């Protein structure tokens, strides 16, 4: 019924600042309020403030007071988040959220812009085998090691095969670095037969990689 | 500022059966002037953001299903989920909204509580590929396992490791309501090149004592 379209990924710097557009349409472009809402790894959501784009009128949670600055064109349905002195605590899912009258559904959700805070360069990954070596069953799978910044996509034999893959949350190591595991588990009689593919897509960095997984 | 304080973390319940999440407000969100609690749920799942299912305490949102129930006394909400079936696995939310600034509550993790199920547990050395570069990787899987709650130990030649590892697990899988886990262990190919025995010790409840999955390196 509702669209709200965010703006893409950012990353940024630690002091440096970000600014996330949210341009609505479908129902209304003056009087409703819009908010905005993030999510930072392992946190729960936390609400940053809101702006009435008709009035420009603003109101601030206590901790974003001073270093956080919405804004809105109600000529073009946009608000912005601007949000300036970033720290990696900044690195979170920003969402813009539009407050509906009464009649109809009370809320409408943009789908997110991932910021992220690091002194990183973009990098894309090394694509190692999980060689299979278990009860019928074998193991196998692709490690996607040392890419900047989060996301990558991995499917097997071109998203034909679904059954029993497990992608992993990416965890981030020391260096500043991403590093992701998928596996995949099938029938020890189809080593012989099957071919395996990790299909690896890391959009940042432009890099697609295609791995065949076979026993060492 | 109005706090939200969410109870429990988190919540294991069978198919079926009845998931209550608990939410008390600081001070008071009722308004005088048309006796409604300032009180909404939120339901947030991977690939979607937050959706809103109760506001005002206990009107459910449009297309919301009616197993999903708010009730407001004072500073206690509720949210309740009468039939929780695996689609409802997720993170609950609570939020007041009496005041001008908005607060969530930390969150509450629903999941399916099936019987107890021993991870499968597998093991993979280093590529060749990697060790060109001067880092090796050994990899641990634990597939399709439950509880959550899984200990992971390497060892290198019999030496307990600490600090060089991490893991990831994944959601829960909408079909058996098993967990799936990876352990990496991180080390130089000097270190690597230098040692004989890996092996990856798993601690479970569904185990009667620890699995330990090996290699020697070069074999
Ligand atoms: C409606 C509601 O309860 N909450 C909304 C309301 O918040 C108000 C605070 O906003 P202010 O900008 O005013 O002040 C900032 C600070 O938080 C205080 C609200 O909390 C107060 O208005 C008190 O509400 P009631 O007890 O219902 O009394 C109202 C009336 O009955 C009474 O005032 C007399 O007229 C009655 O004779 O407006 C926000 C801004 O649009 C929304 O975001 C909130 O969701
Ligand atoms: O086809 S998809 O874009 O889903 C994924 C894509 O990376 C697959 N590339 C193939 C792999 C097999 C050899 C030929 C090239």
């Amino acid at each position: 019924q509702v669209q709200l379209v965010q703006s893409g990924a950012e990353v940024r710097k630690p002091g440096a600042s970000v600014k996330v557009s949210c341009k609505a349409s479908g129902y209304s472009f003056t009087d409703y309020y819009m908010h905005w809402v993030r999510q930072a790894p392992g946190q729960g959501l936390e609400w940053m403030g809101w702006i009435n784009p008709k009035s420009g009128g603003t109101n601030y949670a206590q901790r974003f007071q001073g270093r956080v600055t919405m804004t809105g064109d109600t000529s073009i349905s946009a608000a912005y988040m601007d949000l300036a002195s970033l720290t990696s605590d900044d690195t979170a899912v920003y969402y813009c959220v539009k407050d509906c009258g009464s009649g109809g559904l009370r809320d409408f959700w943009g789908q997110g812009t991932t910021v992220t805070v690091s002194s990183a360069s973009t990098k894309g990954p090394s694509v190692f085998p999980l060689a299979p070596s278990s009860g019928g069953t074998a193991a196998l799978g692709c490690l996607v090691k040392d890419y900047f910044p989060e996301p990558v996509t991995v499917s097997w034999n071109s998203g034909a095969l679904t059954s029993g893959v497990h992608t992993f949350p990416a965890v981030l190591q020391s260096s500043g670095l991403y590093s992701l595991s998928s596996v995949v588990t099938v029938p020890s009689s189809s080593l012989g037969t099957q071919t395996y593919i990790c299909n690896v897509n890391h959009k940042p960095s432009n890099t697609k990689v295609d791995k065949k997984v076979e026993p060492k | 500022d109005i706090q939200m304080t969410q109870s429990p973390d988190s919540l294991a319940v069978s198919l079926g059966e009845r998931a209550t999440i608990n939410c008390k407000s600081s001070q008071s969100v009722l308004s005088r002037a048309n006796n409604n609690y300032y009180v909404a749920w939120y339901q947030h799942k991977p690939g979607q953001p937050p959706k809103l299912l109760i506001y005002w305490a206990s009107t459910r949102e449009f297309g919301v299903p009616d197993r999903f129930s708010g009730s407001g006394s004072g500073t206690d909400f509720t949210l309740t989920i009468n039939s929780l079936q695996a689609e409802d696995v997720a993170v609950y939310y609570c939020q007041q909204y009496y005041t001008s600034r908005r607060t969530f509550g930390q969150g509450t993790k629903v999941e399916i509580k099936r019987t107890v199920a021993a991870p499968s547990v597998f093991i993979f050395p280093p590529s060749d590929e990697q060790l060109k570069s001067g880092t090796a990787s050994v990899v641990c899987l634990l597939n399709n396992f439950y509880p959550r709650e899984a200990k992971v130990q390497w060892k290198v030649d019999n030496a307990l490791q600490s600090g060089n590892s991490q893991e990831s697990v994944t959601e829960q899988d909408s079909k058996d309501s098993t967990y799936s886990l990876s352990s990496t262990l991180t080390l130089s190919k000097a270190d690597y090149e230098k040692h004989k025995v890996y092996a990856c010790e798993v601690t479970h409840q569904g185990l009667s004592s620890p699995v330990t999955k090996s290699f020697n390196r070069g074999e």
